[PDB]
């Protein structure tokens, strides 16, 4: 049975480096293409990189090309996304994904992602003269106002699961 | 396999 | 490069209602090769990757009740649902799979119109419960990290002295 497992998502400093890879079982790794795709906090989803499936051809969207490059070992089974100066919109679930080299029908089969986060050259930036006493005071509103935000979705679920409950 | 194979797209 | 725009961006239903998705391309999705339409369309749940739904603009993948049907050929592009089952409410994708850069639309989301759940099976009811325990945490989760990220360069500006 298809198998796929991400590995390496981490918090990445502001214009850093990181590698991903992508462990496959249950099928033949060297037979298929595979690629990597992306979903950002706002839950589009960006395609990030293709390899063909003896590493000779590989493709990538503009808004990666140069920066990120994928490979693959096929000995080991592993798909790899090595990224180069990330910036915070680099923020993202990455999923690794079969190319199917045969059908042509996209996307059968995902992994189930993993988590980068990329620090904002700007937020840094912005924070540049402030001092310990401005920077205490902006830390300490956050928290308040997350508290309200879970309490809206918490009160709005349970208004749909308070009608089910009393059905039964 | 003798050569390796483009992506369809 | 191909936009698609899916619309509309979300869609309020009833169970056992008919619902219509739309996807419309800037540019063909013909392989010129087959004369297939190399458009795709996705169905996502909260913590989970998009699920492969249709394929070749109307070819059902294996397992996926035959309520779902794609249609539609050129730039325009429809998933139909004969009859909505609250199992179905999640956001939907299409994707160009034709020509690079593969692109995605930015999905439709179906969600339920807010006493009439007497005519619900008692199966259909706890499915919903389970399903909306996962969907509220993920949320949940969302707002916690998006507030590790507004955090983040204040404590590393505190930190940096």
């Amino acid at each position: 049975e298809v198998k796929l497992v991400e590995s390496g998502g981490d918090l990445v400093k502001p214009g850093g480096s990181l590698k991903l890879s992508c462990a496959a079982s249950g099928f033949t790794f060297s037979s298929y293409g595979m690629s990597w795709v992306r979903q950002t906090p706002d839950k589009r989803l960006e395609w990030v990189a293709t390899i063909s499936r003896g590493g000779s051809y590989t493709y990538y969207p503009d808004s990666v090309k140069g920066r990120f490059t994928i490979s693959r070992d096929n000995a080991k089974n592993t798909l790899y996304l090595q990224m180069s100066s990330l910036k915070s919109e680099d923020t993202a679930m990455y999923y690794c994904a079969r190319r199917e080299t045969y059908d042509e029908k996209g996307f059968a089969y995902w992994g189930q992602g993993t988590t980068v986060t990329v620090s904002s050259g700007s937020d840094y930036e912005f924070l540049k003269s402030w001092t310990v006493e401005d920077l205490q005071k902006r830390l300490l509103a956050l928290d308040p106002m997350m508290e309200q935000e879970i309490e809206e979705i918490r009160q709005k679920c349970q208004s749909k699961r308070q009608p089910i409950l009393d059905a039964i | 396999y003798p050569y390796d194979v483009p992506d369809y797209a | 490069d191909i936009e698609l725009t899916q619309s509309p961006s979300s869609l309020t239903v009833t169970a056992g209602e008919k619902v219509t998705m739309s996807c419309k391309s800037s540019q063909s999705l013909l392989n010129s090769g087959n004369q297939k339409n190399y458009l795709t369309w996705y169905q996502q749940k909260p913590g989970q990757p998009p699920k492969l739904l249709i394929y070749w603009a109307s070819t059902r993948e294996s397992g996926v009740p035959d309520r779902f049907t794609g249609s539609g050929s050129g730039r325009d592009f429809t998933l139909t649902i004969s009859s909505v089952q609250a199992e179905d409410l999640a956001v939907y994708y299409c994707q160009n799979d034709n020509s690079h850069p593969l692109t995605f639309g930015a999905g439709t989301k179906l969600e339920l119109k807010a006493e009439f759940l007497k005519s619900w099976t008692v199966e259909d009811l706890q499915k919903r419960l389970l399903a909306l325990d996962p969907m509220c945490e993920q949320e949940i989760e969302e707002i916690r990290q998006k507030y590790q990220s507004k955090r983040q360069p204040i404590l590393d500006a505190i930190e940096a002295k």
